[PDB]
């Protein structure tokens, strides 16, 4: 290796499910009792030599989702099944449901090119962005302000105070160049099998990752824990010490992971 | 052939109800980035009339627009105004329409961004 | 005297090498990726590939006690012996190439279609309760370019102050060790830039060597391959 | 319209101490318009052959798409009036050249009022 | 557009500051024609060897010098921006041709044998 | 005095580095075309301009200010000798045009003369 730089690793085992949004949505899928059939859309236009329901794919109106999109098409001469049409599926757990406030359209995790998912490297770099500034403030600084412009702003003006100390004689500290948090180098996780994410209304998967600590731009203690990030993670897991900004009355009175130091190589 | 002038007015046929847009450019990156990929090799074929290996390849671009039309109501009126799925029927005849269609399609992004801020 | 280093490069992560302005700039985001201008396939430029090897080697082959190597013309004379400067007016012995995509007729049969993808990212900036959108772009990690470079030795003299600055069969091995430790950290550092985001790791397969012109030592070019095959 | 080039610089935003546009912002314009009218010189006939009446229409797609960028270009096209005479081009060769001769007179000035001090 | 604007950047490790650069190249499929003429090279000598006409054996050495002239040239550069990858070229369809002269039939087809050796 | 006062400004431009920072090689595009203008300005019999040539003194005029901005010595040299103003009041006739083609000739010969300029 080099003298300013060593490799490092870390544990990442999730216990609750992991959902990172990516601006992608699934829409009428089969919402039935035992099968959620996610098929290949490329194969439904191979009997043209067709037009059973692929004219009604456009056609929707003032109707409720998951009414008739799956109880009509298989009763024709279509011969739809797994291993004969193809595709994949993540299946339902316990509830059907029948709650009041059925199962609506479902969000999307990030996948690589084939539906094979991964935890993002940017989030697991942003996970530790919620750690090293966040931990050792223990007076402990607050988030003082009445309006939404000055509720959360102390995550900004404190992030450039004791975190940008590379200290070149010709650049300011409080910008993109003089950071010391650019020491370790996160590598994004590889692609896994299909059924790892499960349907949630808001599980023991092994993920490893390479991080490479560096002491090049600095002119060893950086490396030195059951925090929850990767999905629905709450209101106090993003920064240090989110109800007052939205109008909610009670301000006046599922992603479990694990991290521990591991110096393997 | 003058459909670049058509994109000046068919963007104003978007139903903009708040005063603001509702079909912003951000929803379209699963549309406009996938028509570029067939375009780059469509020109690369020296033959005017296509091969059957190239007639079937536009069909995935067709059904993803009807997947988006079933997904979002904004795309459903985006198609049937400018007649995308209408021109995507005879696009399996020859590439000259397929060239003119994406040429039309590139013009649809233009006045859309002309009225959008686009600060990064 | 010319000896070409045959190879092949395979990416495993996203790669955002080179944005600028956009050669096409129609179907891409405001941060684009470079592309083969005849065919629009994401190439690799031979500048940053040289612009990484020179800047990885200002940490292991120097910068021992607070010496910045503050401009890379202050490199040690092994780096000048490979790359060159205005310090000795040498031609350089490390001629790269520009490497384009190769497996276009392979990636479509392995289930990937779009040839690049805009992975949406966040910028959670705590000012006025927002998560800032940003839409940087990656390339498919199942994509394989090609690889080649040639080493050349002027066996007469490559300089002026002395009538002999040539390398014989003794100087080549410290150069290949500088090829070994040159490409070493790049196998675990990002090939492109915009670091700390999981970018640009590549695995060189088949990194052999072919003598272009001349007669060489039969034992030499295969033990030189050890410093090639190690990284 | 060469005197208009001195006139349009009297409206672009320079109150903040520096300038907004460059030649780098409108760089992709220059890879097209300079490529365009140097195919119009070798044209022997007056009316444009159909091979480049779409190429000037290729530009008109690009100009407003380039005008959809940051507010540095927002002042630039409308204070120049590029688009308002760019639709007029489609028939004859002559003012197609004077369209390019206008913007060549423009881009020789619009970053070139002291960009080294950025003033 | 027939000519790219390929960018570059400078980074000085005093402060890692970005300084751009633009190297406009040719399009990488731009094919050029390529002609050159040889001759029977009849000497106009300063030296005393007056009227020393090169025969075919002196000629057939030069086609190896044509071969190894361009064989390394395919391997080496042509243009500027040295040792960064620009200008890998591939000389194609090389042919000699007796345009004017009294060259024999046996010779010229063997003069093309050096041309394929690159 | 226009054919002498080109001397106190060819002195007036400063070089402190030892060599004259305005090279004579810096003007080989302004002065390869101003020859071609001069070769047909004098062949013109009329006192006023030909209609095909008043654009030519304009087409040259932007190349002055374009190569002004592209460099830093030419950035100050041109308006200090004031070739923008002498080109501003030139569009009438060849009365001031052939003053200009010898004002530059007064300046290229002086700049050759006040340099070592091996050749």
């Amino acid at each position: 290796m080099s003298q300013y730089l060593k490799p490092f690793e870390l544990t990442l085992r999730c216990l609750g499910p992991v959902f990172i949004g990516s601006g992608e949505k699934r829409t009428p899928y089969v919402a039935s009792t035992s099968m959620v059939y996610f098929p290949d859309m490329e194969r439904l236009y191979a009997d043209v030599a067709s037009e059973s329901f692929e004219e009604f794919m456009m056609n929707t109106g003032k109707a409720q989702p998951d009414e008739r999109f799956n109880e009509w098409i298989a009763e024709n001469g279509v011969k739809v099944s797994p291993k004969n049409h193809g595709g994949y599926g993540v299946k339902i757990g316990s509830i059907v449901p029948g709650r009041a406030h059925q199962l609506n359209d479902i969000h999307s995790f990030i996948k690589d090119v084939l539906g094979n998912p991964y935890v993002p490297g940017s989030s697991v770099k942003g996970m530790l962005r919620s750690i090293y500034l966040q931990s050792l403030v223990h007076q402990p600084v607050r988030v003082p302000g009445h309006q939404t412009r000055e509720h959360r702003q102390y995550g900004e003006r404190f992030e450039r105070k004791e975190l940008r100390k590379s200290g070149r004689p010709n650049t300011r500290p409080q910008d993109a160049v003089n950071d010391l948090f650019q020491a370790i180098r996160v590598t994004d996780s590889p692609g896994l099998r299909t059924s790892d994410l499960l349907i949630c209304q808001k599980p023991g998967t092994s993920i490893s990752l390479r991080v490479v600590v560096d002491t090049s731009p600095t002119a060893e203690r950086f490396l030195e824990p059951i925090v929850y990030l990767g999905g629905g993670a709450g209101y106090r897991s993003k920064t240090f010490v989110l109800d007052a900004q939205f109008p909610k009355i009670k301000h006046v009175a599922m992603g479990q992971c694990e991290l521990s130091i591991r110096r393997a190589e | 052939d003058d459909y670049v002038k058509q994109a000046e007015q068919v963007i104003r046929g978007l139903p903009k109800k708040n005063g603001d847009f509702e079909l912003t450019t951000t929803q379209l990156r699963v549309l406009l980035s996938l028509t570029a990929q067939l375009f780059d090799e469509a020109q690369l074929s020296s033959d005017q009339n296509l091969s059957p290996a190239l007639r079937d390849k536009v069909q995935y671009l067709r059904v993803r627009f009807v997947y988006q039309a079933g997904r979002e109501k904004a795309v459903r009126v985006f198609v049937e105004r400018a007649g995308l799925l209408d021109e995507l029927a005879q696009i399996g005849d020859s590439r000259d329409r397929l060239l003119k269609f994406c040429h039309y399609m590139e013009a649809l992004v233009a006045y859309k961004k002309f009225l959008d801020p686009k600060e990064t | 005297a010319k000896i070409e280093i045959t190879g092949t490069i395979t990416v495993v992560t996203g790669l955002h090498i080179g944005a600028g302005d956009g050669f096409s700039a129609i179907g891409a985001v405001d941060k684009p990726v470079v592309r083969d201008p005849l065919t629009k396939w994401p190439m690799i430029p031979g500048t940053s590939l040289k612009g990484k090897v020179r800047t990885l080697l200002s940490r292991q082959y120097g910068a021992d006690t607070e010496t910045f190597y503050r401009k890379p013309n202050d490199d040690p004379a092994q780096i000048r012996r490979l790359f060159g400067d205005t310090k000795e007016y040498k031609t350089g012995r490390l001629v790269f190439r520009d490497t384009k995509l190769t497996n276009k007729d392979d990636l479509e049969a392995r289930g990937a279609k779009t040839l690049t993808e805009v992975k949406f990212e966040n910028a959670i900036n705590r000012v006025t309760a927002k998560a800032n959108p940003r839409q940087m772009e990656r390339v498919i990690p199942g994509s394989e370019f090609a690889f080649s470079l040639v080493y050349e030795v002027s066996f007469g003299t490559p300089d002026e102050e002395q009538k002999a600055s040539l390398p014989s069969s003794d100087e080549i091995i410290e150069d290949f060790n500088a090829i070994a430790r040159g490409l070493k950290l790049l196998e675990l550092d990002y090939l492109g830039g915009s670091g700390t985001r999981g970018y640009g790791q590549v695995k060189f397969s088949d990194l052999k060597a072919r003598a272009a012109v001349g007669t060489l030592d039969r034992s030499l070019l295969e033990m030189l391959n050890h410093e090639l095959a190690a990284v």
